[PDB]
């Protein structure tokens, strides 16, 4: 039960959730693509992404850490730290 | 096979204490129970009988088990 | 009783003539030999007590207390042999000599046929406990713990002795083998009222009664644990022996006078259970639980029914063993964490599993889990108090809730939860500690199989 | 329109519905900054005393021993017997004792006057 | 108001937290995905219609009305994630989070059962104990006077030097031990 | 200007470093082993099991079993001669001088 996930697995998952979002075009996204700078979304879209990741991984991210991680690579780093990958 | 480690407190002292307790109680419990079943199988539990006339019993001749009499 | 007093007075030079590293081994071995030898006192008959000589006798009542006392000495010697390693050798021998003298005065207390002899050595016991409490403690308040412990107890008994001497001028003999046949009924008058008060108040203080219980928590949160175990387990039983030896002479005035004492004991045992529900120290919590148990014993002997006497003796012995092993638990925790706070060290089941098992067994035996002797005595006292009056069971029932509620809670915050992060000196189980804990626990379970040896003088 | 959720002893106001969060006076942020400074000093001290490889022992919090000393040992020395304290002590000290004494007393006279006249059924009561 | 780093919550953060909590309660209200999506789009459109409002006091009063209706119209039992506080499995696996220093207490007859792990542990401990004086030197000169003003830990400013106060935050065991 | 010159307070002495096989008795290993053997022999193997054997086969505590046997005789008498089981008078009612009323 609950198999461990590697960093590339959660990376595939986060890029999949980003590609399934209508506001993100499926070509310009990257791990370090800033939401306000590289893509120019709003704060509400950032909280939408945070809720999508919370529902996808089935656990709650605190609001301060929800607003602090500001790139997909930060999301990958936080998920990999909380699940403690590469055991 | 991704054999990970689980950190646990040292159970050597508790296991050693339990082993010492069991060994030190069994070291006398086995001879005691062996002697008890041997006197219960060979020496024999006594039998009820009425007091004869003109013969008083000892103070230890009023009980049933031989260990109680001893 | 010369076959046990002479071994104690002859072990006294043995702990004085021992080597610099074999005091503990020799004293423990020879005290365990005396503990085995003490089983010969059970030559009991259904009609006559084993009257050894003119000034020594032991019925079915005092024999379990004697066995508990000289089984309790080696447990105290093991429980007090850690922190006295840096203490000087002469003072180590002084401490062991004080414990030996305390045992000798205790065994001479329970077998004294004359009540004057019983009183004389019953507060010859006062000197060694006072010396141990005041000298070998660990806080400043031990000095105050030498006052409230002393000036209570003597203030209860300096009247009492006079009353005893008055009986020597009235009956002509204070012997207990005589006074069972020469006893006269006590009329209703103010003089007999004050004689009853004088004969009652000393052991009322020594139980302690509620209102007079202030000396018990102040003398337990600071003691060396040998002193804590002797105070909680066997020194409080002198009040029970005073009840079951004195209440023969105080009939029938006890029946229509002990009403406020029973009210005080019941509502104070409710109060002390509630105080246990909101404590922060392990030692104070165990001491207040002991106050509740002795208030229950007070009610049990004050209603004076045979079922109550059975329950009082069983509850006395079971509470002594349970409180001694609970103080051993608290001493292990205070040894490991160097503090007495309950909320400081939590979640020790994650680190110490066998001490968690002993904690669980202590808590289970504290709240009278059947078929332990604690439940036997508590149930017999419950039925006797229901026979005294109906409404008393309500005043019992709440307590039997509360005496569970802290008894697990005192476990839970000390054993269950997230462990304290900034504490890292939690050593594993020393074999000496767990051997002491098992030596406390195994007789308490074993006596449930054969309770008839500890069921008082009228089983 | 909307139910006004009243404050209660067992139901405090939430951290979000309290108007005290939403006032923009300067001493509010000054007090919050000084509280954060105090908390930062305490946290820094705890982390320096707590991450030490050399230290093997309990980090002695002065607050714990301070609270345990203030709970018991600091009640009598700052106690003055006035009308309120003496009234509360007399109300909670001798009241229930008198109540239980009178209840158990009248129960005893009722039971005794029932049993001397034979009205109390004691047919099978031989264990007492 | 209570934060490890900040002392005051900006109105933007309060608006975002209201949006998060209200939409989570809305998701807990209507279970199905289609109704949740429709009402979530409605709530997002409402917050967008009130997004273009640069007056601080007007957004202050609108936030107060919004919090009042959110508390007036919330579910009694909102959905809580199984690892979130208040969940069904909150701190359930914490009974197996034995700290590392218990390995100090192991018997030498069992310390030879895993030789490589224990050698790695002693060299890690050596690394930590030589880095301790370097990191306390790092804090002893970077900290402002009168103690720190915020609880944010500084990073490691030098190559090869370990992060300061790194041990007890990196030492916590895995959540599934 | 330092008051009442005293040695610094000693730390908590640990026992598992200088001797990992210590049982909490003393510092000398032979003393520890002898103390452990003495208590585990004379406390468990000597008092518990032998005391249990002694109190299990104790000779008829308070003649309780005897209290059955004579009673087993007594009813066997009075169920064969029509006598009542027990009487309301503990002693002989004809051998008591009743006081005047
Ligand atoms: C813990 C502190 C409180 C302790 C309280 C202890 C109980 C309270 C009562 C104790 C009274 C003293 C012992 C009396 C023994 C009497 C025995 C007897 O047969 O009496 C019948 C005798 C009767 O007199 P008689 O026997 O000589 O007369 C012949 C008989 N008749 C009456 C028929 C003619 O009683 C007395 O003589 C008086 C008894 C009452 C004494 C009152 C004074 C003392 C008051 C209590 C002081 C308690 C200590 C306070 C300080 C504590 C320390 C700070
Ligand atoms: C005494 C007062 C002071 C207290 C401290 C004392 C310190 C000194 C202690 C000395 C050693 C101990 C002495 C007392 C020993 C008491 C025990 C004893 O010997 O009893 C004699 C009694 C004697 O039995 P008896 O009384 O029926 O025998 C009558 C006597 N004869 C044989 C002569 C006719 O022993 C037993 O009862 C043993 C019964 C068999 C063994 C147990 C079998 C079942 C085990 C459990 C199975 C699982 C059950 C379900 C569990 C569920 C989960 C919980």
């Amino acid at each position: 039960d609950a198999p461990p996930l590697t960093l590339e697995g959660i990376k595939d998952r986060v890029l999949y959730v980003l590609k399934l979002y209508d506001k993100i075009d499926p070509e310009k996204l990257s791990v370090n693509s800033h939401f306000m700078k590289d893509l120019g979304l709003d704060s509400l879209d950032q909280v939408e992404i945070i809720m999508a990741m919370e529902d996808e991984f089935g656990f709650e991210i605190p609001d301060i850490d929800a607003e602090k991680l500001m790139c997909p690579q930060e999301i990958v780093d936080y998920i990999a730290d909380k699940k403690d990958v590469y055991e | 096979g991704k054999r990970l480690f689980i950190i646990k407190p040292s159970g050597f002292y508790d296991k050693r204490f339990l082993k010492l307790l069991r060994f030190y109680i069994l070291l006398t419990g086995i001879p005691v129970v062996i002697g008890i079943t041997l006197i219960n199988v060979f020496i024999g539990e006594a039998e009820l009988a009425e007091i004869p006339e003109g013969y008083v019993p000892e103070h230890w001749e009023y009980f049933k088990h031989p260990i109680s009499r001893w | 009783m010369l076959k046990y007093i002479i071994p104690t007075m002859m072990l006294m030079p043995l702990t004085w003539l021992s080597k610099n590293s074999m005091i503990w081994i020799n004293t423990t071995l020879h005290s365990l030999l005396i503990s085995l030898t003490s089983l010969l006192l059970l030559n009991q008959f259904g009609d006559n007590s084993l009257n050894f000589s003119l000034t020594f006798f032991s019925d079915s009542l005092s024999t379990p207390l004697l066995i508990l006392t000289m089984w309790l000495l080696p447990l105290m010697l093991m429980a007090s042999q850690h922190h006295l390693s840096k203490e000087n050798l002469a003072r180590k021998k002084l401490f062991i000599s004080m414990l030996i003298l305390l045992q000798l005065f205790l065994i001479m207390t329970f077998t004294a046929t004359e009540l004057i002899f019983f009183y004389i050595m019953f507060e010859a016991t006062l000197v060694p406990t006072l010396i141990i409490i005041t000298r070998w403690g660990n806080q400043t308040e031990r000095l105050n713990a030498g006052l409230y412990f002393l000036f209570y107890t003597l203030a209860g008994s300096l009247p009492l002795l006079v009353a005893l001497i008055y009986i020597q001028n009235t009956m002509g003999s204070l012997n207990f083998l005589i006074l069972q046949y020469w006893v006269q009924p006590m009329p209703n008058s103010w003089s007999n009222t004050f004689m009853w008060l004088a004969c009652m108040m000393a052991f009322m203080v020594k139980m302690p009664l509620y209102g007079l219980h202030l000396w018990l928590p102040k003398a337990h949160v600071e003691a060396p644990i040998a002193g804590s175990m002797v105070l909680a387990a066997i020194l409080l039983k002198l009040g029970g022996y005073g009840m079951m030896r004195i209440t023969l002479l105080l009939n029938p005035i006890t029946d229509f006078m002990a009403y406020p004492f029973i009210m005080l004991s019941l509502w104070g045992m409710i109060m002390t259970s509630s105080i246990c529900l909101r404590q922060t120290d392990l030692k104070s919590l165990i001491a207040y639980s002991s106050v509740s148990h002795m208030a229950l014993v007070i009610v049990a002997i004050l209603i004076q029914t045979p079922w109550s006497y059975m329950g009082a003796t069983a509850l006395m012995i079971a509470h002594g063993l349970t409180s001694s092993m609970l103080f051993c638990l608290a001493n292990s925790n205070y040894e490991r964490v160097h503090s007495r706070t309950m909320i400081l060290a939590r979640g020790l089941q994650t680190l110490l599993p066998l001490m968690a098992a002993w904690w669980l067994l202590a808590s289970l035996t504290n709240l009278a889990l059947p078929p332990s002797i604690n439940l036997i005595g508590e149930l017999f006292v419950v039925m006797s108090t229901f026979s005294w009056s109906n409404i008393t069971i309500i005043l019992m029932g709440l307590n039997m809730v509360i005496t569970a509620l802290y008894s697990l809670y005192m476990l839970i915050t000390t054993q269950r939860g997230k462990h304290t992060h900034h504490i890292n000196n939690i050593l594993p189980s020393f074999t000496r500690e767990n051997a002491l804990m098992s030596l406390h626990m195994l007789p308490l379970l074993l006596l449930s199989l054969n309770p008839k040896i500890i069921l008082g003088p009228l089983y | 329109s909307f139910p006004k959720y009243e404050p209660s002893r067992l139901a405090s106001l939430p951290t979000t519905l309290d108007p005290a969060e939403y006032d923009i006076s300067s001493e509010t942020r000054k007090a919050q900054a000084e509280r954060l400074a105090i908390r930062s000093r305490l946290k820094r001290e705890y982390q320096l005393q707590y991450n030490d490889p050399s230290r093997r022992g309990v980090v002695e919090d002065p607050a714990l021993i301070r609270w345990t000393c203030a709970r018991s040992a600091n009640v009598y020395p700052n106690f003055r017997p006035n009308t309120k304290t003496s009234l509360l002590g007399a109300l909670f000290g001798i009241g229930p004792l008198i109540f239980w004494y009178y209840v158990f007393k009248t129960d005893r006279d009722r039971k005794e006057k029932l049993i001397q006249e034979g009205k109390l059924d004691r047919t099978f009561n031989i264990s007492y | 108001a209570f934060l490890p780093s900040a002392a005051y919550l900006t109105h933007q953060q309060k608006v975002l937290q209201l949006y998060k909590r209200a939409l989570r309660h809305l998701e807990s209200r209507c279970v199905h995905r289609d109704k949740y999506r429709y009402f979530a789009c409605l709530l997002r459109a409402r917050f967008d219609e009130h997004k273009n409002e640069k007056d601080m006091v007007k957004a202050t009063q609108l936030l107060r009305e919004a919090e009042k209706e959110f508390w007036h119209g919330q579910h009694p039992q909102p959905y809580i994630f199984p690892e979130s506080p208040g969940g069904t499995s909150y701190e359930r696996y914490e009974c197996y989070k034995v700290p590392e220093w218990c390995l100090d207490d192991w018997h030498p007859s069992e310390k030879a059962m895993y030789p490589d792990y224990f050698a790695k542990r002693e060299q890690w401990k050596k690394l930590r104990r030589e880095s301790w004086e370097r990191e306390v030197k790092q804090l002893q000169e970077e900290t402002p006077v009168g103690g720190p003003r915020t609880e944010a830990l500084p990073p490691a400013r030098k190559q090869g030097d370990l992060p300061p106060l790194w041990w007890h935050i990196v030492t916590r065991p895995r959540e599934r031990p | 200007t330092l008051r009442w010159q005293e040695d610094p307070e000693p730390e908590d002495e640990n026992l598992y470093e200088k001797n990992p096989d210590s049982h909490g008795y003393d510092k000398d290993p032979a003393v520890d082993v002898w103390n452990m053997r003495v208590v585990f022999f004379f406390g468990f193997s000597i008092v518990l099991v032998l005391g249990s054997t002694f109190v299990a086969y104790l000779p008829d505590y308070r003649m309780q079993e005897w209290a059955r046997r004579e009673a087993e005789r007594l009813v066997k008498y009075r169920e064969a001669h029509g006598l009542p089981l027990m009487e309301s008078n503990c002693f002989d009612p004809s051998k008591i001088q009743l006081p005047e009323d």
